[PDB]
């Protein structure tokens, strides 16, 4: 698949900095970029630039506010949370985070989250200015199939 | 190239695999059937049973020259003993006719006005049993482990209704379990 | 008695029309997502329910909740403890005796009202499940108080073997319901002789509260019971309504069904909307094509930017209509009132322009100064409409200067100083100095001294009086068809059902299309309007050197960009284009020339 | 008790590890307070329990605190206070809690009340505008039989224990215990506590437009009184609680609620959307950019990111907002040390644009909208009887203006009765009033920002530049800067405007608010003979050129001419009044006058 | 910054799916964004002549410097990052006209794929030769079956053998095979099952 769901999800930004000083700039004069300078990085190049060197080039700093000031909020009540305005996806960004990181700490704690969100979703499936709908919209695709199954299954079962 | 309903069945063909099962009739009429799965008989005798496939008998009922006998568990004095073995057993469902829900809906179109007093009793004694199954199914999925389930007695219909969501939740969590190591 | 209970638990688990088994098929659907509520439907409920109501009419105030105890006992059948009690919602429709027959045969019978709700109170609490302690003897009991005869259905007795009235209300194990005392007002059209309208009071339960905003048409069905307050002659009491269910019209908070939007998308793909509305908006208006297009863009509006800094832009447009009497600027304004979601109509004499926005007064309880009234705070999200902008000089201009252009007022009267929000949209229709002389002299003499209001509004029409001998006779042919014969009421009903749009369809899709899409104009248009303005200012600049003064300043240039954003809300496209924007200036280029001649 | 006490004791062994990191903290805070009190020749009992130490490893004990918060908190106190004595008993007041953390979806905006969580933990935010009185209250008085020398003991329970609805004691003070001794009471060993109610409005931006703001109220205790100035973005957390008898205490009880909403809470916090602690890093960088000799100009251009030009106006706002000092005269009247600028301009030329975004970075300076009811600087003797026998001079609008800024509009579109009030508060820092009560001189440090419009359209050039608004010169003489905004039409000027509005329908702010609020805490030079020598020469030539030209200036204008340069050195963050500051002060007035 | 227009390119690609797949089968595909893809065809042109300068200096200037190697990677990576989107929008374009090509693959006057979206019927006229190369290929798949099996429609299973069908919006004489049914205007039928399958998908009969 050409992956139209997440090719934009790697289009999002990500703040990290350098370890060396490189004259390769495309961001606009002053072609030497000084080291340890915090730069907004798109996920695609930044994923492999933290790999290619021994010592890689980009200082991968963790955006630990996407670690510590939300691990607490999801370790309390997984019912109505801001899962969305902090990150327009919470799923593949968590996937491609853990591939470089490989730490089972938060890899346990979102595994608690999903079944709890799923526990709402099935038994929410039988049949307002800016922020609110997309709480109800990141869940949409995941169940847009599901209640459309229940919709026809009544319409055969009755007359 | 359907591209519409691919990962599961639509609800119009799940009846198509069950209509090809045989039941018993009471014939009336007297070459006849060469239909490659036939067993055509001679001048057929009434007051006797015969294992006949379903879909030809529904067509035989529109021209109205035969009659149907209900299967042996379709009395109200039989279904009650099913509701006690489950109300004492919240673990699972006990005893299942395996195609019961789609079997009744075919049986309620000129196959209901034949039987001895089933109205205001039978739809009473069925629609209760549908939800008691699905109340049981709501406690089960909360207990979801990784990659191992226990569904023992489910109708084909709920299998066509639990299906298109139960995959991609456990599949998406299969990634974060496996890609962690 | 009891056993009625057995007549209904054995009644709602099986009532159906032909093989749909509906009430179990919705209660199951209603215990899941937490609402805990019912409705009732048609006739046999009526057919034998009168045979129950012939034993419920005697007191439909205590055995109405004898329904309520039943459905909990069918609820636990669909569970297998955290189980609340339920509520009821009704339906009935034959007519509406507005406010006439209200003491004789209507104590404790089922009534239906049509009114306009005006005033909401703050919430409160009464209990429904309590726990009770005897003082020195320490008895423990629990009493439930379900339906009412306001307070004091039953009291607390003296028997625990401890002392008199030893009973106290703990707050450890208690539930609560909320009441309203919202006030109802008579719809001002049904009983005209010479009278002034009256008013009643009512309460409700929590799973039907906060469902109304002030300024709406509403209908309501409930009881007419009587309380007795001891804060006037013999022992007289007062009237009030105990409501049951508001099967209202629309809200006029964006949840609705799906087949509504299906036709809307099926209509919005046909690209004839801009021309077909101008015939179908006002079925009683001869032409007036430049003015008519200004109204549809006014009703929907643009957007609002809270862009990542401190300040903000104002996403709205505000028009004016000045001209001779007899050019239908008046009766056009009643026409926007019914079609708007929220509309008020204060169009006359300003009405004490200091008391237009805010009022404070002493209080009957605690002698306090709190905020009560306003014309703007009622009218947010929608459109107001006023007139007579010649003979108000007192406070009408000093009250709208702050109310417009930033839409952020704060009252600094004796109590609070709070910046309450406002997102309003104004409209006015004045007269010049008897019309003709302002079109037969130097083009001044419109407002008596100041033009500073005129820079604050962008769109200005200046109509006039021609004498074209073929357009009047059609008009004289027009209005006799609409006065008597009512043949165009049969004609426009004949072109309705495939080509035109009635009034009740226009209202519902405007609130849908505004509250879904969010436009933005394309950067290819940025070269277009910039090249437009520099000669527009120059066309003004060539006029000032000829000793011609007055008014154009830069609010209009940031007003055209809202105008071109307006039809993008109409087409519901997330961009804006060039055939989009060239028609937009074609409305405003036409209104630049009349600003000079 | 065994069932209701067992999970107390099992918690009594559980939470002792949940203060492994606080059992040091709770005794370190008192050992010096025990020390300094013995060598004088002070803090309350705050034990902040986080969520984290009670959610990582207890679940049954957890959700009891967020479902039934009535059988758990006096367990937590009683097991706390023994650790105070088991740690500290050798040297010769209950230590209640605060409970900070997150909550997981209990940010009930009080426009909404709850059906789910009544009698539970609630997090509430908003603004307070009531600020009622303060009044003490007894909890325990000790009696003493003066004959036979023996003592007594008595505690009074009330609607203040926050949780247990005990049998009340409808009594003030008893006499004659079971003896023939006239009872004496020791008041030094009788303990007291205070009691203060405050009403909280709604944050009037996130409540959607269908209603006026609503309100509820909260009873707090001594530990955070006088912390709540009226006009603070406060955020409280406490228990939800009903009290009062509804339906029985009077008979027939028709349409009278008897269930008052109350919050008996703890631990308020001011928020900001005064306390901004910065590290060594940012405090060093702000000195590092202080080393540049251009940063007065960069701050001017980095303020209003929408509007072209007006750099004379733009430097003035940041000069005013940061503020110039007033050195009070010892046994003498202090002078004006406030600064008070004014604007006027022909319409739609961004005169009200920059007036609303000074309120976002205001640093606790909440202004009005200039609606000129009597109350702009006064009280109007509003007391509301304050529970039958208390009369209070309720603060109208100057308790918010103190060491802050205000802004008001529409001067000529006002009556007379506000103009007499703005006379007093400008010539004098204080108002003093005796309406039906007490003469009281309460102090105020204010600084107005003005906005008016000319009368007769575009008539400024063809007539006198003066009298152009003709409001009384009592204020014009009390003001200094009358910027007259031009709107001249040039084909390169407007073309530049046209794209810049268009480019924005799609050096930082929080660093800027730190820099000024750090610069209110640095020392004030005032002292260099070199800079005072040049400015008086700079005055004298225009003292020859004020009277034969446009506008006569006065001696108080010299007190500006120190004050602008005085604040201009505050931008420099130095203690030497340089020379370079005196050149921008002269040049700013030269555009203001010519 | 770099692939920014491709982000909003694939963003509006998301709208084309949700328009079709939620409402109904009737596609009315919007437009091809030649104007949008010409912008990224301009940036890929400028980016390609950027690296051949450093391909020219890598032997003469910095002398295959480690900095220059990373400078090749950013120019390498930003190519293919752009390359990922521009075909993905290209595939989701062509993976929906096939559904138009399947359901009306020839049932009644096939090569009349006219009276159909004229503003985009010149757009997909460059894709018509792609489209008809499905249509030519779909013909031999109909004939290359060794027996006659329908591949044109009839996806819903049959239930009964007698179905009441009404007609409207149609005239003329059609159905020369399987017996002529003599279609007059607004007159219902009562027929067997297999005949009307080639006419319901044709869209002449209306209601089952
Ligand atoms: N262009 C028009 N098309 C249809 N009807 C019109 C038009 N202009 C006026 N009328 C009719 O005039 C009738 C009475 O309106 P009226 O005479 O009150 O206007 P008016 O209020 O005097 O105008 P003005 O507001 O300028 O004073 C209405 O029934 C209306 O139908
Ligand atoms: N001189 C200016 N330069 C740039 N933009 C301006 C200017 N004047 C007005 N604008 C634009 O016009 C909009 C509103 O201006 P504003 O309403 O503040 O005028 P005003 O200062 O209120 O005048 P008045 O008080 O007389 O109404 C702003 O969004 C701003 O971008």
């Amino acid at each position: 698949y050409y992956d139209i769901d997440d090719v934009l999800a790697d289009g999002t930004e990500f703040p990290c900095k350098f370890q060396y000083d490189i004259p390769g700039l495309g961001y606009n004069p002053g072609r030497p970029i000084t080291k340890n300078t915090k730069l907004s990085l798109p996920l695609w190049l930044a994923r492999i630039l933290a790999i290619v060197g021994p010592v890689p080039f980009v200082e991968l700093l963790p955006p630990d506010m996407f670690s510590t000031k939300v691990m607490n909020a999801i370790k309390t009540d997984p019912v109505a949370l801001d899962l969305h305005s902090i990150n327009s996806h919470f799923f593949s960004l968590a996937i491609k985070w853990i591939m470089l990181f490989s730490e089972k700490e938060l890899a346990n704690v979102v595994s608690e989250l999903l079944l709890q969100r799923a526990q709402e979703l099935n038994h929410h499936a039988s049949s307002t200015s800016t922020f609110l709908l997309k709480l109800e919209e990141m869940e949409k695709e995941i169940y847009k199939k599901s209640h459309e199954s229940y919709k026809d299954t009544k319409r055969w079962m009755f007359k | 190239l359907p591209a519409h309903l691919q990962q599961t069945f639509s609800p119009e063909e799940i009846q198509f695999i069950v209509e090809n099962e045989p039941i018993k009739i009471f014939p009336r009429i007297t070459w006849q059937l060469i239909t490659t799965d036939d067993k055509a008989l001679n001048n057929m005798v009434a007051m006797r049973s015969t294992e006949v496939v379903l879909w030809i008998a529904l067509l035989l009922k529109q021209q109205s020259k035969c009659s149907i006998v209900a299967p042996q568990w379709l009395t109200t004095k039989e279904l009650d003993r099913k509701i006690q073995y489950e109300k004492t057993h919240p673990d699972r469902f006990s005893e299942l006719p395996w195609n019961w829900l789609v079997l009744a809906r075919i049986l309620f179109n000129k196959a209901k006005d034949d039987f001895h007093d089933p109205i205001h009793e039978l739809r009473g004694k069925i629609q209760d049993l549908r939800e008691i199954r699905q109340i049981k199914v709501l406690k089960g999925l909360k207990y979801l482990n990784e990659s191992h389930l226990q569904l023992d007695n489910l109708s084909l219909l709920e299998i066509n209704e639990l299906r298109p969501f139960i995959t991609e939740i456990m599949d998406k969590l299969r990634e974060i379990h496996t890609a962690s190591l | 008695n009891t056993e009625i209970i057995k007549s209904f638990k054995n009644f709602i688990l099986e009532f159906r029309l032909d093989s749909q088994f509906i009430y179990r098929d919705q209660l199951r659907n209603n215990i899941l997502v937490k609402n805990y509520s019912l409705t009732v439907n048609m006739e046999h409920l009526i057919g034998y329910n009168e045979d129950i109501y012939k034993k419920l009419s005697d007191e439909p105030s205590d055995i109405i909740p004898l329904f309520e105890t039943a459905i909990t006992q069918v609820a636990k059948r669909i569970s297998i403890n955290s189980l609340p009690t339920f509520q009821l919602i009704l339906n009935s429709n034959a007519n509406q005796i507005p406010l006439r027959d209200l003491d004789s045969e209507h104590v404790s019978k089922i009534v239906r009202l049509s009114g306009i709700i005006i005033s909401t109170s703050v919430l409160s609490s009464r209990a429904t499940y309590l726990s009770i302690m005897c003082r020195n003897c320490r008895h423990t009991t629990s009493i439930t108080i379900n339906n009412f005869n306001t307070g004091n259905t039953v009291s607390l007795p003296r028997s625990c073997n401890c002392g008199p009235d030893p009973y106290i209300i703990i707050h450890e194990s208690s539930k609560f319901i909320d009441q309203q005392f919202l006030k109802l007002q008579e719809i001002p059209e049904l009983v005209p002789v010479g009278e002034m309208p009256r008013n009643l009071t009512m309460t409700c339960d929590r799973y039907l509260t906060n469902k109304v905003i002030p300024g709406t048409r509403v209908t309501i069905v409930g009881i007419y019971s009587i309380y007795n307050s001891k804060n006037s002659g013999v022992a007289i009491r007062t009237p009030y309504i105990k409501i049951l269910g508001i099967q209202s019209d629309v809200e006029t908070v964006t949840m609705f069904t799906e087949e509504e939007e299906e036709e809307f998308l099926q209509l919005s793909r046909n690209p004839k909307l801009y021309e077909i509305l101008t015939n179908s908006i006002a079925p009683s208006i001869f032409g007036n094509e430049d003015i008519k297009k200004a109204i549809v863009c006014l009703l929907m509006g643009g957007s609002k930017k809270i862009l990542p800094d401190g300040m903000r832009l104002r996403g709205d447009i505000n028009v004016l209509l000045l001209g001779d009497p007899g050019t239908a600027k008046s009766q056009l304004l009643k026409f926007v009132e019914k079609v708007s979601p929220i509309a008020v109509y204060t169009s006359g004499k300003g009405s004490s322009a200091a008391g237009l926005t805010a009022s404070v007064q002493r209080d009957p309880m605690t002698r306090e100064f709190y905020l009560e009234g306003g014309a703007m705070v009622l009218a947010d999200g929608g459109v107001v409409c006023i007139d007579e902008f010649d003979k108000m000089r007192d406070e009408d201009r000093v009250a709208i200067h702050e109310a417009m252009e930033q839409q952020t007022i704060s009252i600094a009267k004796a109590g609070i100083t709070t910046v309450l929000n406002s997102r309003t949209s104004v409209l006015a229709a004045a007269n010049p100095i008897y019309g003709r002389y302002d079109d037969l002299k130097s083009p001044g003499d419109n407002i008596d001294f100041q033009t500073t209001i005129l820079s604050r509004f962008d769109m200005i029409f200046i109509v006039k009086d021609d004498h074209n001998e073929e357009r009047d006779i059609s008009i004289a042919n027009h209005v006799i068809n609409i006065h008597t014969g009512n043949a165009n009421a049969m004609q426009n009903q004949q072109e309705e059902n495939g080509s035109e749009i009635s009034i009740e369809k226009m209202k519902r899709y405007i609130t849908y299309c505004r509250l879904k899409c969010a436009p933005r104009l394309s950067p290819q248009a940025a070269e277009k309007l910039s090249s437009n303005f520099v000669t527009i200012r120059k066309q003004l600049l060539i006029n000032e050197l000829e000793s011609t003064e007055r008014p154009i300043t830069i609010r209009q240039l940031e007003a055209i960009i809202r105008i071109t954003e307006s039809l993008a809300k109409l087409e519901l496209s997330p961009i804006a284009q060039e055939r989009h924007v060239d028609e937009a200036i074609r409305l405003f280029q036409a209104s630049t020339m009349d600003a000079a001649s | 008790p065994d069932a209701v006490f067992g999970d107390r004791v099992r918690r009594f062994q559980e939470f002792l590890d949940t203060f492994t990191s606080y059992r040091d903290s709770v005794r370190s805070i008192q050992v010096y307070n025990s020390n300094n009190a013995a060598n004088y020749n002070i803090l309350p009992h705050r034990i902040i329990i986080s969520l984290d130490d009670l959610r990582e490893f207890d679940r049954s004990f957890w959700s009891g605190i967020l479902v039934e918060p009535a059988y758990f908190i006096p367990p937590a106190e009683k097991a706390l206070t023994d650790l105070a004595d088991s740690m500290d008993d050798v040297p010769h007041h209950p230590w209640k809690l605060s409970f900070k953390g997150s909550f997981g979806a209990h940010a009930l905006s009080p426009r909404t009340l709850t059906a789910q969580h009544l009698n539970k933990l609630v997090s509430v935010e908003g603004i307070v505008t009531k600020t009622s009185l303060v009044r003490p209250k007894l909890i325990r008085s000790v009696h003493y039989a003066a004959k036979t020398g023996r003592f007594h003991y008595r505690d009074y329970t009330d609607a203040t224990t926050t949780l247990t609805t005990r049998i009340p004691t409808p009594a003030i003070y008893p006499t004659e215990d079971t003896e023939g001794n006239k009872l004496t009471t020791e008041y030094g060993y009788s303990t007291f506590i205070d009691h203060q109610r405050i009403t909280v409005q709604e944050m009037p931006e996130m409540a959607p437009a269908g209603q006026l703001p609503r309100s509820i109220d909260v009873i707090l205790d001594d530990d955070l009184v006088d912390k709540t100035k009226p006009g603070d973005r406060v955020n409280v957390v406490g228990v939800f609680k009903s009290l009062g008898a509804g339906g029985m205490n009077q008979s027939n009880s028709n349409t009278l609620i008897g269930f008052k909403t109350l919050i008996l809470g703890n631990t308020v916090y001011p928020l900001h959307a005064a306390r901004q602690m910065l590290t060594d890093f940012d405090i060093r960088n702000i000195n590092k950019l202080s080393k540049k000799k251009d940063i007065f100009d960069i701050l001017s251009q980095s303020l209003a990111p929408s509007i072209y030009g007006h750099d004379h106006i733009k430097k003035a706002i940041l000069l005013m907002l940061m503020g110039g000092v007033e050195k009070n005269l010892e046994n003498g009247s202090h002078l004006r040390g406030d600064i008070n600028i004014l604007m006027v301009g022909d319409p739609s030329t961004a005169k009200s644009q920059l007036l609303r975004f000074v309120l976002n970075t205001a640093s606790l300076a909440i202004a009005t909208t200039g609606r000129g009811s009597s109350g702009v600087g006064l009280t109007a003797a509003v007391t509301t009887d304050r529970e039958t026998g208390e009369r209070r001079l309720e603060a109208g609008a100057m308790v918010l203006a103190d060491r802050g800024v205000v802004c008001i509009d529409e001067f000529d579109k006002m009556t007379d009765v506000d103009r007499v009030a703005i006379h007093e508060v400008m010539e004098q820092q204080t108002v003093t009033i005796a309406k039906a009560g007490i003469h009281t001189t309460l102090n105020a440090r204010c600084s107005v920002i003005a906005a008016a419009n000319p009368v007769f359209g575009q008539y400024d050039v063809n007539r006198d530049p003066h009298q152009n608004i003709a409001l009384p010169d009592s204020l014009l003489s009390r003001f200094d800067l009358l910027f007259v905004v031009t709107d001249d039409i040039n084909e390169i000027r407007d073309r530049s405007i046209s794209e810049h509005v268009l480019r924005t329908h799609r050096v930082t702010i929080p660093f800027l608010r730190k820099y000024v609020q750090y610069a209110k805490e640095r020392v004030i030079p005032q002292l260099t003979q070199e800079a005072i020598n040049v400015i008086v020469k700079n005055y004298t030539d225009l003292r020859n050129d004020d009277n034969t030209k446009k506008s006569p200036i006065t001696a108080r204008t010299l007190e500006t001419l120190i004050r602008l340069a005085t604040a201009h050195a505050k931008v420099r963050l130095s203690k030497t009044v340089n020379k370079v500051d005196a050149k921008v002060a002269a040049n700013l007035l030269r555009f203001a006058l010519l | 910054m770099y692939g920014d227009l491709g982000n909003k390119l694939v963003l509006e690609a998301k709208r084309t799916k949700q328009l079709y797949a939620r409402s109904n089968q009737d596609v009315n595909l919007p437009m091809y964004h030649e104007d949008i893809i010409r912008n990224i065809l301009k940036e890929v042109s400028n980016l390609r002549k950027n690296t051949e300068y450093l391909k020219e200096q890598q032997q003469l200037g910095m002398l295959d410097d480690k900095v220059a190697k990373c400078q090749y990677f950013v120019t390498l990576l930003c190519m293919e990052r752009n390359k990922r989107c521009l075909l993905a929008y290209q595939r989701l374009r062509t993976d929906i006209l096939d559904s138009m090509a399947w359901n009306n693959n020839g049932l009644d006057l096939m090569s009349s794929i006219t009276f159909s979206q004229q503003d985009t019927n010149n757009l997909s006229h460059q894709e018509q030769e792609y489209l008809k190369e499905y249509c030519d290929l779909i013909t031999d798949l109909k004939s290359g079956d060794l027996v006659d099996i329908d591949l044109s429609g009839s996806l819903v299973p049959p239930s009964d053998v007698f179905i009441d069908v009404r007609v409207l919006k149609d005239a003329g004489e059609i159905q020369t095979e399987y017996g002529v049914f003599n279609l007059i205007k607004d007159s219902q039928f009562f027929v067997r099952q297999s005949d009307v399958e080639r006419l319901i998908q044709q869209g002449y009969l209306q209601k089952i």
